[PDB]
């Protein structure tokens, strides 16, 4: 009973940045504990960010702390991965996971309901 | 009383603790105290220790809502060395003896019950590990099909121990009589007996990652704790009780099965054996249980850059959405612990290694106290320097007596502990692979 639907990623530069946002079902949202996750073409899933309920933790894996920012809005049930000084090996499919309680999770297991996910293509030049 | 939110935590730390460790334990408790009544204030005080230990350890908790816990707790106070050397011995030490000291237990009662040789408890102790860690990769269909179970029929086995073992015919208040034995004199054997009872009473620590998940902690949340390591204790210090008023403390301390032996006395033929079935599920309920939450750590660390082959580390199976490839090193050291280890030297390892960094969380919320005191805090240790410092003088009593008493066992965890400060410079400028 949790849909979560992502926007945002598609084709970008290298260096430049990117706005993701992924909107929830409702009611329990606030009270939930919210994550990003990326999967590439080759891989499993992988650790980007999460955020407690409160937003109050934050947490990101090492590949990229200190690019990406990850934040909500509970009044307006989202959450958002500001990520910026893109290089292409971000380049997946970036699902976004909910789960319960406030507690702030990098493992995947832990996330219950989870995302479509928004395609990413970070390029220093494309073809199409 | 009565919240109905919480009831159901409450279920979770009785849950949490509860499993395998009465079960098994009282050989080394009365083996140390070499007396009925030393022994059974050991139950007491350690669980009184870990109900002090439960509520600091949830304000870090609170501050800190993730389901890391510790990993993150001393990272946060301590810096990135002490976020890694927790986790190091997570992986390295207290997972893998986790698995191997149960495993080997198992095989122990498995041998004990099934009456077969006692050459062959380390092949069933390799067995039951290396099918279990296989089941896991399964996925968690089944390893969560093995914990429902094992949660349900935990509680019955005990149950019918207490009614019974309290309603023994040769029995009452004379059955616990010699408290001090001058051949196992008070201080040794007092430390030696709290760090058998402290292996019971373990995984109190999840109540950090307990207190993070809450929505409106304070409400209800430290009643919780209370109320939940109370019915812990409750339960350890009454079916001792019952061991005592059939068998006793030389008795105990005689066979390493000491809750089977006291099945058999209660209960004549089958009776008896379908509360070692219990048993033998309590243990293999653990045993899987501890994987389960043991795959999480090197994960963790390979969401950092603290482990060599951090991507390896990392791999999620796309098919089961779990880390095998940190439960396969686990396995690993876990089978060398089982071969090199004897039950009670490891489940004494593993009070030692845990407590070493469990002090430091709860000098870390009094640090926390004072570095920001305007962090927001849901949840505030009630009763506030008290009960903090009543844990860490516990604490802090714990680790200088097991140094003092197992010499060998203190330089095992501060040998595997410290062979990842390499470690974790290595793949802090090389970032792993
Ligand atoms: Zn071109």
């Amino acid at each position: 009973q949790v849909q979560l639907v992502e926007s945002g990623g598609g084709v970008v530069q290298a260096g430049g940045s990117l706005r993701l946002s992924c909107a929830a079902s409702g009611r329990t949202f606030s009270s939930r504990a919210m994550g990003w996750f990326r999967q590439a073409p080759g891989e499993g899933r992988e650790f980007v960010a999460t955020i407690s309920w409160s937003g109050s933790y934050t947490e990101y894996a090492d590949s990229v702390k200190g690019r990406v920012t990850i934040s909500r809005d509970n009044a307006k049930n989202t959450v958002y991965l500001q990520m910026n000084s893109l290089k292409p090996g971000d380049t997946a499919v970036y699902h976004c996971a909910a789960k319960n309680g406030g507690a702030a999770s990098n493992y995947p297991n832990d996330y219950v309901y989870w995302g479509q996910g928004t395609q990413v293509t970070v390029s220093s030049h494309h073809h199409h | 009383m009565k919240e109905v939110s919480g009831i159901t935590a409450l279920t979770v730390v009785v849950g949490t603790v509860i499993g395998a460790g009465i079960f098994f334990k009282p050989t080394a408790v009365y083996g140390a105290a070499g007396a009925p009544g030393l022994g059974l204030l050991a139950w007491f005080v350690a669980g009184i220790i870990t109900i002090a230990g439960g509520l600091t350890v949830a304000e870090i908790g609170t501050i800190y809502p993730q389901t890391g816990g510790m990993m993150i707790y001393l990272e946060k106070v301590y810096g990135r060395w002490l976020g890694f050397l927790v986790g190091w011995a997570q992986m390295v030490i207290y997972y893998p003896a986790n698995i191997a000291a149960l495993a080997i237990i198992f095989a122990t009662q498995f041998v004990n019950l099934f009456a077969l040789s006692d050459s062959t408890i380390v092949p069933t102790a390799i067995l039951t590990s290396i099918f279990l860690m296989g089941v896991n990769f399964l996925g968690t269909k089944y390893s969560g099909w093995i914990q429902t179970l094992a949660t349900i029929l935990k509680l019955i086995p005990l149950v019918v121990i207490i009614v019974a073992g309290l309603l023994y015919p040769g029995g009452g208040v004379i059955r616990l009589v010699p408290f001090s034995v001058e051949t196992h004199p008070v201080l040794t054997s007092f430390g030696s007996a709290l760090i058998a009872t402290l292996f019971a009473y373990d995984g109190w620590i999840n109540v950090g990652t307990l207190a993070g998940e809450m929505k409106n902690p304070g409400k209800m949340l430290p009643k919780v704790i209370i109320g939940g390591l109370s019915i812990v204790m409750a339960v350890y210090l009454l079916t001792n009780i019952a061991y005592l008023f059939v068998l006793d403390s030389s008795q105990l301390a005689g066979t390493d099965t000491p809750a089977a032996l006291v099945a058999s006395h209660l209960f004549e033929g089958i009776g008896s054996k379908l509360v070692t079935i219990g048993i033998l599920i309590s243990v293999f309920g653990g045993i899987n249980g501890y994987i389960i939450s043991g795959l999480r750590v090197p994960y963790a660390l390979a969401t950092q850059k603290m482990l060599p082959f951090s991507d390896w580390f990392a791999r999620i199976n796309p098919k089961t959405n779990l880390p095998i490839n940190g439960g396969l090193v686990m396995l690993g050291i876990a089978i060398v612990m089982i071969l090199t280890g004897q039950f009670n030297q490891l489940t004494d390892l593993i009070v030692f290694v845990i407590w070493f960094f469990i002090t430091l969380t709860f000098i870390a919320v009094i640090i926390l106290r004072k570095t920001q005191p305007d962090i927001e805090r849901p949840y505030r240790v009630p009763f506030y320097p008290v009960i903090p410092l009543i844990a860490i003088i516990g604490g802090l009593y714990i680790i200088f007596n097991t140094l003092i008493v197992q010499p060998k066992n203190a330089f095992i965890g501060i040998l595997l502990t410290l062979i990842g400060i390499p470690i974790y410079f290595y793949c802090k400028k090389k970032y792993g692979s």
